[PDB]
């Protein structure tokens, strides 16, 4: 069965039933706050082999190890994401091991295991074999390094220059980490090592057939994968071909691009003449004034929003290249039209990835009456205003502050194409610290 | 109590749920934060039954 | 007592060694400037080339003397008399002091200006609340007026409030120490991420605080049981001898600025019977700064109330 639109599970395992029929799930997985800790080993899900988004657990309090729940689960897609993170593994005060050891691809997101009581056999895997960019991972907190003594059987088991280490890989102490000979290149493997299609993602149940893939690294369609959907089929929620018979049907829809969508992007509208007429505006709405920024996930829900009629507040700790995906929800915003605020926001390099804003309006404003704002910005090394780009600001003043690593110069430079310097103190732009460590 | 954050607000939750167990459904909804409500806000430790099933 | 002439209208000191000429002046009669940018321990011999000045006939100035922490280093000073008040007439001026925690101004010692208003601006870590007990006591009691000390950065990150400490108890030994003190809920116990312990030997109660930093520093975390009052062992100290101890609470000074709180023990002297690193600002700061946050939004997220 393809469950979805997606499932949140809580209260007790015996609602955890709900699964015996998924194979995949169209959406998250929350597990929650299973209390009673007791049902544990009676519950089973083998049929579940891909998760096209996030996988939470939080507080599972009964539970070993998720290899006697998901023993298949082969990959997470990640197609939503939780603050950045694909899995998150949280306060599992019984947990000792994460099992999953069928687990090959992580297509997305990062991981955030935290605070886990009890669990070992963190970072005896690695972590670049099944994702890209370990360096966005977050596992903190955890049962502190030299209590566990990570161990394979015999350890005689399957191995890697682990990081800067040379040690055998382990999931738990029953199963090595399952893995495809560097034989295979790009490709996956099937059980005895032998390298199988180049559309499989994950294991396969027979060598080079396509339609022996378990999972599909770019789509599946009518029980094959696939590089890309078939002709008249429309890409839907990033990992399967359909048609109107489904689109339609889709409960309140669009087609546009061969995606099949809630809405028409910008530039395309609802022809009424028939109703998949996206023929060639998109607004952003509010609820709270302050519309805070701080992951992918705040981010994407802006993903196409043309004039968003709000104020930001942008709070980026972290995150090695997340302007790489910013500028792919948020770069089409051409007006905000409140104040702007950036506290934080030690992650950023430069605004460039904002990519058509053109205004802001600052119908509301900071105390002060600042309509701009930038605070304590400890790497935001430029500002996306290069000349070649025009950023107009229709009320109200600007300020800037320990923003250490931006040239004075290069406000200056924005105060230039701003034209907007009968509004500020030495304070507000100074250089008492804006810049004062720019290099 | 004026505020409550961390841990001990999933405590005393589950504490006031008890064996209700908690209420979900799908953002279909509204973005207002129970954090907001009862960590930086004053808190009120009557409201916290209406989390629960019923 | 002597007086010095200098040949400068203003001498300007960058240096000990440029202060060193001033050794044993006790009236100066010419303007003074600091500037000092860098060095070491230097408000310790400061005190002893210029602590015996206590009469400028000219102005006062102190500018960029990111160096200094504290002026206790002009011990005695009694007079600036205002010959050469400045631009809106001021005699005493400290500009852009990045590091300036406190004045001179405490309970031990008074000041008379003869005239000439004070200026400050961009001292960040100066608590504006602490300049208007100066202003007073030095009798410029109502002479400035709002923009001659602005209000704005002076202070701006300081923790011009702090909640007290209680020592709930206290134990010694012929070299040992052992201490507590009360459980200090912050307001969302998060916000909390270490104690610090100072230590210094001091045999006389006329200390404080910004003494230079002679102030042994020890680390101390919160034990997990959050049934335990927080303690410590010290140990190795010198017999037959008294100790000044307290304990500054540290906080993340963001999110709410001056909500976060901020906490700090009364000083204590003990009479005995008869290490620090560098990146631990961030590098645990880090591990609460970004796991706070990501509660606080699991928990927005995942709870949805009832109709
Ligand atoms: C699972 O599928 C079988 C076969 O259709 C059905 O009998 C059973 O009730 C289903 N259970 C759930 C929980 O969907
Ligand atoms: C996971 O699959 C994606 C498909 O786009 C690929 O880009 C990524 O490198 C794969 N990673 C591994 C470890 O196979
Ligand atoms: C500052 O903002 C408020 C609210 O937008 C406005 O009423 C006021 O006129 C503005 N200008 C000031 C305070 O000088
Ligand atoms: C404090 O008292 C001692 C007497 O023990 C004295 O020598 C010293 O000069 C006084 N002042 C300071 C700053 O220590």
């Amino acid at each position: 069965e393809i469950c979805g639109p997606g499932i949140d599970i809580r209260n007790d395992y015996q609602q955890l039933k709900r699964l015996e029929n998924c194979t995949v799930i169209e959406g998250y997985l929350h597990i929650l706050l299973i209390s009673k800790a007791e049902d544990y080993r009676s519950y089973r899900f083998p049929k579940l082999t891909v998760i096209t988004e996030y996988l939470l657990l939080f507080r599972v309090a009964g539970l070993e190890s998720l290899g006697d729940l998901f023993p298949n689960l082969t990959v997470i897609r990640g197609w939503k994401l939780f603050y950045n993170y694909a899995l998150v593994i949280f306060e599992m005060t019984n947990l000792k091991d994460i099992g999953l050891y069928n687990l090959r691809n992580i297509t997305r997101g990062a991981i955030r295991i935290e605070k886990n009581a009890d669990l070992c056999y963190l970072s005896t895997v690695d972590w670049s074999l099944i994702l890209d960019a370990v360096s966005n991972n977050y596992i903190v907190g955890n049962k502190p390094p030299k209590e566990c003594g990570d161990l394979c059987p015999g350890t005689m088991c399957e191995k890697t220059t682990i990081n800067n280490e040379y040690n055998y890989r382990c999931w738990t102490t029953n199963r090595c980490q399952k893995m495809c000979p560097s034989t295979c290149g790009k490709r996956a493997c099937t059980e005895n090592n032998e390298c199988c299609h180049p559309e499989c993602l994950g294991s396969c149940s027979a060598p080079d057939n396509d339609t022996a893939c378990v999972a599909c690294r770019h789509y599946y369609y009518a029980g094959v994968c696939v590089p890309a959907c078939p002709p008249n089929t429309y890409r839907f929620e990033g990992w399967r071909c359909v048609d109107r018979d489904f689109c339609a049907n889709i409960l309140s829809f669009v087609i546009h691009d061969g995606e099949c969508m809630q809405e028409c992007p910008s530039g395309f509208i609802r022809n009424g003449s028939q109703s998949m007429y996206c023929i060639p505006p998109k607004v952003c709405e509010e609820e709270k004034k302050t519309k805070t920024i701080d992951s992918v996930t705040s981010a994407q829900m802006l993903q196409g929003c043309t004039i968003f009629k709000g104020n930001l507040l942008i709070n980026i700790r972290r995150g090695n290249n997340i302007a790489s995906e910013l500028e792919n929800f948020m770069g089409l915003i051409e007006v905000v039209t409140g104040y702007v605020k950036i506290r934080h926001s030690h992650a950023l390099v430069s605004l460039s990835f904002l990519k058509n804003l053109r205004l802001i309006l600052g119908e509301e404003q900071l105390e002060g009456n600042y309509s701009f704002y930038v605070l304590d910005n400890q790497n935001l090394q430029q500002l996306w205003d290069w000349d070649h780009r025009n950023l107009t600001i229709k009320a109200g003043k600007m300020y800037f502050a320990f923003n250490p690593k931006l040239c004075v110069s290069e406000i200056y430079r924005m105060e230039e194409v701003t034209g907007t310097k009968g509004r500020q103190s030495k304070g507000d732009i100074n250089t008492r610290n804006n810049g004062e460590r720019a290099s | 109590s004026e505020t409550l954050c961390g841990g001990e607000l999933v405590d005393t939750l589950q504490f006031v749920c008890g064996d209700r167990g908690f209420y979900f459904s799908r953002p279909a909804r509204r973005s207002r934060g129970i954090v907001e409500e009862c960590c930086f806000r004053s808190c009120d430790l009557a409201l916290l039954e209406t989390y629960c099933a019923t």
